[PDB]
């Protein structure tokens, strides 16, 4: 013993000197002080002026790789942005060719990574990035399975995409999922409508693609086997997989420990939720909806039930106090696009986070890019490398957009904290903790203490607890309305890739915790043949959809952190962190280093905790709960699988 | 006991020299606030010394004085005695008045 | 590799650097110097300039409880001062007023104490000065049972106090204990006169305070087995208990083992000094005492049989042959108790140790100050705190004074040597430190080397083998004596705690135990409706016996040490550690630690000997064990337990 007992702080030091057994060095890592732990206290320890292995080829190879990467990534991203911008059949071709250059150069350094072996290496970031480089992909197969898996992607995904349905009353009449299904199931309230586009949708769909999703899932198990992983769950459970650090390494299986031990946290505020739409869809759907009996899958607001947002017209809390709104004052104050990002950079900078570039000004665009090119509305960041940042979004005077705007330069914001960290570490931590950092400052965004902090909300305006109510049940519809969805879904997809679930039990499996886990029924019966857990994008596509959930579980931690950080004072929906520049170092602490460290060491650095928790939205939904509860109280709370609109 | 006397054996940090420190706030040891009053990890810096004529030599009452000698910028004001020999006449003397 | 390994003193190091295995650093938390273990011997490695946790907490908490400790412990002792040098109405007021605030403020202490655990403590001091305090003691129990003990205890105080037996001639003419009864059996040799005394007080004490040592030892267990403890013989074992300390632990049932073992090869010497005693009694006592039975009770000189230095009078080796005894000269040379003192005092100061402050000289009453206010002549000391010392006794121009007035200024010059140590820690190692440092010093000034060198003997004194075995068998009466008595009647007071013995034969094994480890047996048979263990002021009071057999054990150790120290030649009994300043020095390395270092640590610094041990005895009394078997040749050596005065 008595060796190097090192922490960050001397408070740590302090607090951990009689912790620091005799003879062990004493040296404080932020401070680069060295004191030697002695009887009843520490010495002042007498210090200086600060001043081929295979490993060391490593560090070669890999800086040499990242110049190479760093330009062709860069002509991949324009590729990309320029192709967005104007969807022409040019702009098609170098999107090819730039990803074609750019898939075959990574998998020559994959290879040559491959050639050096990781266990003689010992740079903790080193061997990161060789791993994160090491892996093949589904080159781990065979060609042929490679091919077989690739070629259904391509063509799950356009089968989701060009997922059509048509109405029985009229063949030539058919509706695409988005906007034909997706509003008939959130704007239509017929009954017969929307279990139509729900059948529909999961029976030209779900048949098609469940043949293919039975190939594509063994071709991403066998994958995962090949890359050691038990299912390709396990492959998606790799993602936030920390290996060899001292008390931050996180196993494959805690992800599925943590979710399901955060979830059954949320069941108790879902049931009376459930309850409490079950309750107000009686009102307006009695016959359609049992007081015990689950909500209809069709019958939710979106195709899949995936959000209850679009049923806060059939489950108002009190129809007379609305949301707030400050959309009209932005057109009262024409606020638009550039405005609203200025505003939102004001905000970043409020938050003591650096000013965004200019040349995003230059590059990006806000509000809609005319007609003559072809481009996606939907908010979309651009970290294009080499200092090119960008968001590809149409800006309209929305809150929206605007929360959006929020959420894209959050990501921004965040490219830019880990653009110091090399490309193989510029990117986020995990998959949702980017998302998460977008939503939090769309939310402190969202506070009606900073919309009138900057007289969007006017002074006058009162936060009644009526409007509480309905912010919250909003943010619940929007945020804990999902959140049984996404955790059955990803769990789904858990025992699927561990095929747990038999082909012929896939449908009626997805049912049983439909019913059970979210207290969801389908109108009418579905069988082996539908693939409707295949239904939505993220499956169908090859996504895991546990960001959200993960996010989720992040944001309101990060927002707790927040609000402890800004000292938060009244409600948790209304903690509004506007002002708060040590919170923004805070976070930038964090988003510094992106993925070059383990995400469980960010999220304590931040939250305190390395492990997610649903505390907060606990303390988030507390005044909601109590009010669902009293809602509730009358009514039955829960949901009885046995019942189905179909029976 | 001579309780009128305090002393403070404990303090926040180490008196720079030539400093005074009269603060009467309760010195807290743990993180533990005190809020003005004593209890856990809070106690009272200023102890009271208990004196008696019965006392241990070395724990008796001593009254120290220090003689700090500034000697600055500011023109000399505290000098010694100048002691003064007696009056000679009609000598040959090595005479010093006043300089 | 290499190692490092700190040193808290740089000596401590340089004796053990020879097996340190080269290549390790050699640091000392002293001088804080570099060195490195090279090729036989170290190199020096230059060195530059010098550039919450609840044992802080209570570390903090036990120096803020000292301030206010020492302060309400000085009142407490002076005001109990007042009460024993002037007994007044006032003054007994104030020593029970201080007493009881004193009381008050140590169960608060205690109990504030009592949230700052021991576990979490690096610092062995801090962890004990807790110990110290979170011992509960009786209220670990509920507070009835605390209360009724102490009545008891009152009761019992009470009781041994009053005991007053009335003689059958004259029912009005009755005598206490103290000095009636004890002076029967002391000076009056008429066996029916002791034995009258002998029996009246046990049947008199007996049948009223037997029922409430049955309770009594009840209730000290019942508290002791709460307080982690088999019994309250153990509770009390716990003084002597080493815990938390590498090389030195002591465990409790090691005090019972040792005590046994140690009086185990003092029988032999013991049954010498027993035959002889028997053989003397006979000359006064023919047909009282048996040449094979066991010593009557009442005929040893005191009342329970525990000092037989009344017997030297009756069993002298040599009558004719005069004693060590310069009392004369105390008066021959117009001396009085303070120049008695001041001897004291030049004693210390002639074996080194320091002079002590003239503060405790001004407030020591050793003379009765007149008969007007009445002081308290029974010898004790008083470490009052703050450096304020007192002696309690009515000292006089006398030897008999003379080592009474050593042997408490010992307790004296022990009490203020561990001023250093913390108010808790300002106490003797174990209960048998102070009395052992006092009677040493009084037996090396009682020697004629002392008396001599200041003129109290005359240097024509004959120092030859008869006065030394008069000498040595008053000591052995005195001290030798009451060892077996001693040791039973702790290890009787045990096995009633731990409950061994029967309650039905509590008076049976107790003589059963004098007639067999003491060789002495009640001249009239008693059953178990008296209390003749309780007859001792200990027992009733509930003093812990083992402290006497203890400090005997301890003294010698201390004793011997010292004369090896000085290079004593001859006979132990004629070694003087005056005018030997390296002795002091000696002796006062353990007498600044206190009781902050196991007692056993202690014992092996003085002497050499971790544990306890009878060298230093046979060394001391060895020309009377040679003696001994020659008186004893014409008679039993032993005992037979069978033999009674009454059968």
């Amino acid at each position: 013993s008595s060796g190097v007992r090192l922490w960050a702080t001397r408070q740590a030091m302090l607090g951990q000197v009689h912790e620091v057994p005799e003879g062990w060095l004493i040296f404080v890592a932020e401070q680069e002080e060295l004191y030697v732990r002695v009887q009843n206290g520490f010495r002042k320890v007498q210090l200086e002026a600060r001043t081929s292995t295979i490993e060391e080829q490593a560090k070669t190879f890999l800086d040499k790789f990242n110049h190479e990467a760093e330009d062709l990534f860069y002509q991949s991203s324009l590729a990309s942005w320029n192709y967005n911008t104007n969807i022409t059949e040019e702009n098609v071709q170098n999107m090819n060719n730039a990803g074609d250059k750019w898939s075959a150069f990574l998998k020559e350094q994959s290879t040559l990574a491959q050639m050096y072996p990781l266990q003689e290496i010992q740079n903790l970031t080193v061997k990161l990035q060789l791993q994160a480089l090491q892996q093949n992909g589904s080159s781990v197969l065979s060609e042929d399975k490679s091919k077989r898996l690739n070629t259904i992607l391509n063509t799950m995904s356009t089968i989701y995409s060009t997922g059509k349905v048509c109405n029985p009353d009229n063949p030539q009449e058919c509706l695409l999922l988005e906007p034909g299904l997706n509003e008939i199931m959130a704007n239509s309230l017929d009954y017969n409508e929307r279990l139509w586009a729900w059948e529909s949708w999961r029976s030209e769909v779900g048949k098609q693609l469940r043949p293919l999703y039975e190939e594509y899932v063994v071709l991403k198990n066998e994958m995962a086997r090949a890359n050691h992983y038990e299912d390709y769950g396990d492959y998606w459970r790799g993602d936030y997989e920390v290996n060899g650090v001292d008390g931050y390494d996180y196993s494959r299986g805690q992800l599925i420990e943590d979710v399901e031990h955060t979830f059954e946290e949320i069941k108790p505020l879902y049931e009376h939720l459930h309850a409490y739409v079950r309750a107000k869809l009686m009102n307006a759907y009695p016959s359609y909806i049992s007081p015990i009996g689950c909500l209809p899958a069709h019958l939710l607001g979106d195709m899949w039930g995936r959000f209850w947002t679009n049923l806060y017209s059939l489950t108002v809390p009190f129809g007379q106090k609305p949301n707030i709104d400050v959309t009209d004052a932005m057109v009262d104050q024409a606020w638009d696009a550039q405005r609203i990002f200025k505003e939102a950079e004001k905000f970043f900078v409020s938050v003591g986070l650096p000013n965004m570039t200019q040349g995003f000004w230059e590059n990006s665009m806000l509000t809609d890019p005319g007609n003559v090119q072809k481009a996606v509305c939907h908010p979309t960041a651009w970290d294009l490398g080499k200092g090119d940042f960008r968001i590809l979004m149409c800006t309209k005077v929305t809150m929206d957009d605007f929360l959006t705007a929020h959420h894209e330069m959050g990501h921004i914001q965040y490219d830019m904290a880990y653009a110091a960290q090399p490309f193989l570490l510029r990117n986020g931590a995990n998959e949702g903790f980017h998302e998460a950092v977008g939503e939090i400052m769309s939310l402190s965004a969202a506070t009606p203490k900073h919309l009138k902090s900057i007289g969007l909300l006017s002074p006058d305006f009162q936060e009644d607890n009526e409007t509480e109510i309905n912010f919250l049940l909003k943010q619940a519809l929007t945020i804990v309305g999902t959140l049984p969805f996404t955790y059955m879904l990803e769990k789904w997809r858990w025992m699927v890739f561990k095929g747990e679930i038999p082909k012929d039990q896939w449908m009626k499996k997805w049912w049983e915790m439909k019913r059970e886990i979210v207290g969801v029924v389908e109108p009418v019966p579905h069988d082996e043949t539908y693939c409707d857990p295949a239904s939505l994008f993220h499956v169908s596509n090859d996504y895991s959809f546990i960001r959200y959930y993960t996010r989720t579980l992040y944001q309101f931690q990060f927002q707790e952190a927040l609000c402890q950080a800004a000292k938060h004072e009244g409600p948790l929906h209304k903690c509004d962190i506007s002002n708060s520049t040590e919170a923004g170092q805070k976070l930038f602490n964090m988003l510094r280093l992106g993925k070059s460290e383990p995400w469980t060491l960010a999220l304590e650095n931040v939250v305190g905790a390395k492990n997610m928790n649903v505390r907060p939205l606990l303390n988030y939904f507390e005044p909601l709960f109590t009010w669902l509860k009293d809602q509730n109280k009358n009514s039955f709370v829960g949901w009885s699988t046995d019942w189905s609109p179909y029976a | 006991g001579n309780y009128n006397y305090l002393y403070r054996l404990f303090r926040k940090s180490n008196l720079k020299p030539f400093e005074r420190d009269i603060s009467t706030e309760i010195y807290q040891a743990g993180s533990t606030p005190c809020n003005g009053v004593e209890g856990f990890n809070c106690y009272f810096p200023l102890q009271s010394y208990g004196f008696q004529p019965t006392n241990g030599v070395g724990y008796q009452p001593y009254r120290v004085v220090v003689l700090s000698f500034e000697l600055l910028h500011a023109p000399a004001t505290v000098c010694g005695p100048k002691k003064s020999t007696n009056l000679v006449k009609n000598k040959c003397v090595n005479f010093n008045f006043n300089g």
